[PDB]
């Protein structure tokens, strides 16, 4: 990101979001549950638009 | 009706002499565009492939008798182009309407769009008009020069 | 079509001023990310300079 | 001629812009284009842009950008501050300029 | 000063970190205007070729995307403006609208009646025409046929 | 009567406007708007004086 921003400080800027999908398992810590959180967020943000 | 007047029939004919070169009594199907042009008329191409004119030389020759019927006929024509008509396009060329287009910019899209033109048609008019020293060529000046003609107040 | 996607975009940015986010859904079997290899490739042809 | 004619006449008509209370919100929207356009014109402006970008603009936050949409008041206040910046720029403008 | 923690975070942990990122994150999104691409699995056997409806019925369903296409038909999906027409569009219809500037509603509705638009297509309200698909981009089209 | 005076010493305007207006036409219109002779140009941020 040093190396290829050249111009800092300027807008416009675009986005392009990219996550994985619905995926479960068994041992639950602090990773597995932003997975689904997400897409579930991500459907309701359709919603809501 | 329409019809020549004998000022019209002299005209035609001053040039066509010094066209055909050879003495054949006749100009060509090419030579009926630039006569019709130097005689101060001003169709396109569409419209002299619109009457039985052609780009290459070597097919079909013509008389005075046969050109002054299709001088009488474009003398009934309307869509000519106008100052309008132009104005209309050139609208599109600002890029915040000043008056003030671009060289360059005329450049690529006169190559691109309409009829088309030359590397030496699009040099020619932007050398021989209006360059500013950042290449602002006035839209409307340029027409209404067009529309004006090849020799101004200045014979040159 | 992708690319068909992007200029309706674009221009509309360059009219109206609104900055935008493309989304892609999608559950854990699909494709998601592989169209995005295809949509940076296609971006560098248009926003080349 | 017609071109400081035209910079002149948008300050009388531009207060012509009548915002009005919508209360779902409070985010008023002016009720025409006539009142606007006669401003748009003389200044020869993107009409997409004004009557939209006025009540939605890109809003610069530090450095980065969120847009908005204003409330009622705001806008009609910064409609007045839009005839008070045309006028107090073009007489300085041509004071030099005579 | 600040009576709280300062100096290496505050005592903000890892979750606090993530969080504030969280936040942003999901603002910045809403800053924008989103476009979706909506993508359906075929079958999970990981078979090309083959596909199978039972899963795209109960695609379609879960993430509403019967419910999309029956608003896309309904809206009106772009509030944008009139002046837009008169402006731009002298150059397309000249003779649109002469010398008698009044009901600007109805000095529209003459100027995109000549070129043949029902107020259907694109809606109005008060202040804001809003354009089904095509329609604005249509408009744009029919200046930049000559164009 | 001095209650007022503040916005008349700093003038609150809409930046994202008057800087689409600095793109406009005409070009008395135009010239009324920038910097270089030193007249608007008119937000964003010059540095804080």
């Amino acid at each position: 990101n040093e190396t290829l921003d050249t111009k800092q400080k300027r807008q416009y800027f675009i986005g392009v979001l990219d996550i994985a999908g619905f995926e479960i398992f068994d041992y639950n810590g602090f990773e597995q549950l932003c997975i689904n959180f997400t897409n579930e967020k991500l459907q309701q943000f359709f919603n809501h638009h | 009706m329409a019809d020549l007047k004998a000022a019209e029939v002299e005209k035609a004919r001053e040039h066509f002499e010094i066209y055909d070169w050879e003495g054949e009594g006749k100009i060509d199907a090419r030579d009926l565009g630039d006569l019709l042009r130097s005689l101060d008329c001003k169709p396109t191409l569409a419209m002299v492939k619109k009457n039985g004119g052609s780009d290459k030389r070597g097919e079909k020759k013509l008389t005075l008798e046969e050109f002054l019927p299709i001088f009488s006929q474009i003398k009934k024509e309307k869509e000519v182009g106008t100052l309008e008509d132009f104005m209309e396009g050139l609208k599109v060329y600002d890029k915040a309407e000043n008056g003030t287009m671009l060289a360059a910019e005329l450049a690529h899209v006169l190559l691109s769009l309409g009829e088309r033109l030359t590397d030496i048609e699009c040099e020619e008019i932007m050398r021989v008009c209006d360059e500013d020293d950042d290449g602002f060529l006035k839209y409307e000046p340029f027409v209404k020069t067009i529309i004006a003609g090849p020799f101004p107040d200045e014979g040159k | 079509h992708l690319f068909a996607i992007s200029d309706g975009a674009y221009s509309a940015m360059l009219a109206n001023r609104e900055n935008q986010s493309m989304l892609i859904t999608g559950e854990s079997g699909a494709g998601k990310t592989e169209n995005t290899k295809k949509v940076i490739a296609y971006y560098a042809n248009v926003g080349a300079a | 001629k017609t071109d400081v004619y035209k910079i002149t006449a948008s300050c009388m008509h531009l207060g012509e812009m009548k915002f009005k209370q919508r209360p779902r919100e409070e985010q008023a929207e002016a009720d025409g284009t006539e009142e606007g356009e006669r401003v748009a014109h003389l200044l020869g402006v993107n009409a997409a842009d004004l009557y939209k970008n006025l009540v939605k603009p890109k809003i610069k936050v530090g450095n980065e950008m969120v847009t908005q949409g204003r409330n009622a008041t705001q806008v009609s206040y910064s409609v007045g501050g839009l005839a008070k910046a045309m006028f107090d720029r073009t007489f300085k403008w041509l004071v030099k300029r005579l | 000063g600040g009576g709280g923690r300062k100096k290496g975070a505050s005592f903000q942990t890892v979750s606090a970190l993530y969080r504030e990122q969280l936040n942003r994150l999901m603002a910045s999104l809403h800053s924008t205007q989103p476009h979706f691409v909506r993508c359906i699995i075929p079958n999970e056997l990981k078979q090309p070729g083959v596909i199978d409806s039972g899963l795209v019925m109960h695609q379609l369903t879960c993430n509403g995307v019967l419910e999309g296409i029956r608003i896309c038909r309904k809206g009106f999906p772009n509030r944008m403006v009139y002046p837009d027409f008169k402006q731009r569009y002298t150059i397309l219809a000249a003779s649109a609208v002469p010398k008698g500037f009044v009901d600007a509603k109805k000095v529209t509705e003459a100027v995109l009646g000549a070129i043949q638009l029902d107020a259907n297509d694109y809606r109005l309200g008060n202040t804001k025409v809003f354009f089904r698909a095509g329609v604005l981009g249509r408009l744009e089209e029919m200046r930049d046929d000559r164009l | 009567n001095i209650t007022g005076w503040l916005e008349k010493n700093k003038d609150p305007v809409n930046d994202t406007v008057v800087d689409q207006f600095k793109k406009g036409s005409n070009k008395l219109v135009q010239e009324i708007f920038e910097d270089h002779p030193g007249l608007g140009a008119e937000e964003k941020g010059g540095g804080g004086k």
